[PDB]
RNA sequence: GACAAUGGUAGGAGAGCGUUCUAAGGGCGUUGAAGCAUGAUCGUAAGGACAUGUGGAGCGCUUAGAAGUGAGAAUGCCGGU
RNA sequence: UUAACUUGGGAGUCAGAACAUGGGUGAUAAGGUCCGUGUUCGAAAGGGAAACAGCCCAGACCACCAGCUAAGGUCCCAAAAU
RNA sequence: GACCGAUAGUGAACCAGUACCGUGAGGGAAAGGUGAAAAGCACCCCGGAAGGGGAGUGAAAUAGAACCUGAAACCGUGUGCUUACAAGUAGUCAGAGCCCGUUAAUGGGUGAUGGCGUGCCUUUUGUAGAAUGAACCGGCGAGUUACGAUUUGAUGCAAGGU
């Protein structure tokens, strides 16, 4: 019924929340590394 | 007298009415048991004194079989992003001695 | 689980005297700071006081091998500047003997809140008499 | 819809404070000064359970060894003998028997001088 | 039993109350009322005058009599204050905090 | 039931707790909800209850959905001391 | 004994350091600087070298008040042979 | 309305572009809650008055206009254990002596003495570092959405899909 659905298996998924811890990983650098121009705001560079 | 029993890779100094930690077995509790193997079985007069003496069986009583406190395992270090964190409750069993 | 650890009220220190004549300084030192320390009973735990009273009388006839009468040093200060002094053991054994030994075996001794009660459970007689007849020691034989 | 921060910065910082109690000055009441010293805590624990094991045997050792010079033998000629002589099993944490039967531990020594 | 007479938001301040307030107290009723008509600073007639309601509310309305009476606690606790600033000089400005205490006298009668 | 593996920063992969909101099924609540306070409890971790006190009208649980979704630091910003 | 090539998804890194051993430069100078090969730190706790990221032994899944050993040690501080 | 619920949503729920700053154009915050009904404390008592304590209204004033619930920092008053011969990143593990009695389990508070032990981040070949940052407690405070691109997982059909 409506009060219990469920989805196809193996159809979804979790999404990836950088920044919000230190064990997850993706925590106090968000998966950049350290300094450089393209773990800055907006950089990495044209392609190509 | 008294006597050393072998029970969970280490030695026990036990005499008789008396209750002791022992790390786990496989028995229900109300049940019966029976060590096989002790080492130096005699007080002041009686003696043997032998490398693992034949003949002489101690016999048990379980009490009850639970869980000890949870020892928090925390380990971190410094200038890093490490650590860890867990919780462990080591499995025992209580005896009461009934026989030499 | 099944270990001991005696206690204030569980253990007595009795008395030891000890002639130090014809023998040399720190091989005499060594069985006194083990007797001050209490490694010869069973019965001996850390952070309590074991251990015996040791009394020591002929301190002026304690002997050196080689110029240590002429070229051991005993440099102390003073924390005023300029103020280092020093001392021989040829001068320490004729002028203060009680001190000599007193050094000899108090370096010997642990980390200093109880290794302070330890120490001072040790007379340093300089003849051959000590007025502690009241408290019945007995002879020592060390090896 | 906005998700405002409600109860879980209370609960989150008691749990660590509360595992704080019995410290000095402001190690019990600040948080900041009394979470970094709950890391500490257990970090010095992990490396005292491990530390227990190994100086409570340089303790069974010294009773042993203060045991056989009375009967005139060293303790590195008493751990020789009970592994030659017998097949006495190694236990150190038995200097129980040299505690409290003195008559119980005298047999043994005649056993290690016996086949040595 | 005990009766109570709490002053509050008085003007002055709240450690040089509990100067007083620390002198007289597990003292008799008699004598203190005549240790603060004796000391000179300035905050032994407002004490004064809050002792002499714990006289009187334990007099009146429990009968109690006034010659047994024991100063049992007094204590001062902390009042609101009021932020007013100070020109200081190179255009500058310090805030400067006038407290106000809370002040409890609490007699008995030794039952 | 045998024999195996399990230190780890940048970084790749997996598996979970929790918070506000909505839909559906079931349920506690003035014989006292949420919130706060004390406690010697439970789980491999984040975290879950329960027992008296204060509180005075709204709140949890199972499956799925959607995020202004988690604070110890930015000479961070307003308030208190 | 148990890896290795191929095709596609996702990043990091481009400041390296001592010690050992072949040589350049300097003064058969530097904890100097620049290359070849190996190890440890980097990213590694533990025992030893009195203290000490790089030297010597050895790679922590958690628990135990059991056992045998490595580098190094056995008078006393400080476990073990005056 | 799978939008906010007084540091939010308008700068503004309070008589807001107002106190206040500037010669001028111009800049610009702070504020909410008694109770169902004011039935908002008659009268006595200490006081010069404030502010109290009884009696009274009320379901409750330990809701009295400092007015719902009332956290931490910080200042107090009381008491069980403890400390005036000692060199302390303040903890940890081993442990006598004392006062207690819980969600009942091989319990709680305190700690004479012994062993080990140079805070946390950030940047580094390398920090106890005498290199950087935070006085403390509380709130707020950072990988998001759109229209395309490509690969992976699902699913519907399949020489046809839409
Ligand atoms: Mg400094």
């Amino acid at each position: 019924k409506l009060h219990e659905l469920k989805p196809a298996e193996g159809s979804r998924k979790e999404r990836n929340r950088v920044g919000r811890g230190v064990a997850t990983g993706n925590g106090k650098t968000s998966g950049r590394g350290h300094k450089g121009q393209k773990a800055r705001s907006g950089g990495g560079v044209r392609p190509g | 007298m008294f006597a050393i029993i072998e029970t969970g890779g280490k030695q026990i100094k036990v005499e008789e009415g008396q209750e002791i930690f022992v790390e786990k077995l496989d028995v229900n509790e109300g049940d019966t048991f029976t060590f096989d193997k002790v080492l130096f079985v005699g007080g002041d007069s009686v003696k043997v004194g032998a490398p693992t003496v034949e003949g002489a069986t101690v016999t048990a009583t379980v009490n009850k079989q639970g869980r000890g406190k949870k020892i928090t395992v925390f380990t971190y270090k410094r200038r890093k992003n490490s650590k860890r964190k867990k919780g462990h409750r080591q499995p025992y069993t209580k005896l009461t001695i009934d026989k030499i | 689980r099944q270990t001991f650890m005696a206690n204030e009220s569980n253990i007595e220190r009795k008395w030891y005297v000890i002639d130090a004549e014809g023998q040399t300084l720190g091989r005499l030192s060594s069985e006194v700071a083990s007797i001050l320390r209490g490694k010869n009973k069973v019965t001996y735990t850390p952070h309590v006081d074991t251990g015996d009273y040791v009394i020591v009388i002929n301190a002026s006839k304690i002997e050196f091998t080689g110029n240590k009468e002429t070229d051991k040093v005993y440099y102390r200060h003073s924390n005023h500047p300029g103020g280092i002094k020093s001392i021989t053991a040829g001068e320490l054994r004729r002028t203060n003997p009680e001190r000599l030994i007193e050094n000899s075996i108090k370096g010997m001794l642990p980390s200093t809140r109880l290794g302070e009660k330890q120490g001072k459970k040790l007379f340093v007689y300089g003849g051959a008499e000590h007025p502690h007849a009241a408290q019945q020691p007995e002879n020592y034989e060390l090896r | 819809p906005r998700v405002k921060g409600g109860t879980v910065t209370r609960a989150r910082r008691k749990k660590t404070i509360k595992l704080a109690k019995g410290y000095f000055g402001s190690k019990h009441t600040l948080y900041k000064v009394a979470k970094q010293q709950v890391m500490k805590s257990g970090q010095y624990a992990f490396r005292d359970r491990r530390q227990r094991k190994r100086d409570f045997r340089k303790l069974w050792i010294t009773r042993i060894n203060a045991a056989a010079r009375q009967h005139e033998m060293s303790y590195s000629r008493l751990m020789n003998g009970l592994k030659k002589a017998g097949i006495d099993i190694n236990r150190k944490m038995l200097s129980e028997i040299a505690i409290s039967d003195e008559k119980a531990f005298a047999q043994l020594v005649t056993k290690a001088k016996d086949a040595l | 039993m005990e009766a109570k007479a709490v002053a509050r938001t008085i003007r002055i301040a709240p450690r040089k109350v509990r100067l007083v307030l620390d002198l007289i107290r597990g003292k008799n009723a008699a004598e203190a009322i005549a240790i603060l008509k004796l000391t000179n600073k300035a905050s032994s007639p407002v004490i004064e005058k809050v002792l002499m309601s714990a006289l009187a509310n334990a007099e009146h309305n429990y009968d109690m009599n006034t010659d047994e009476l024991v100063v049992k606690e007094a204590y001062a606790n902390e009042g609101p204050t009021l932020k007013r600033f100070r020109p200081r000089a190179q255009g500058r400005a310090s805030a400067i905090n006038k407290r106000t205490s809370h002040i409890t006298i609490v007699v008995s009668d030794g039952k």
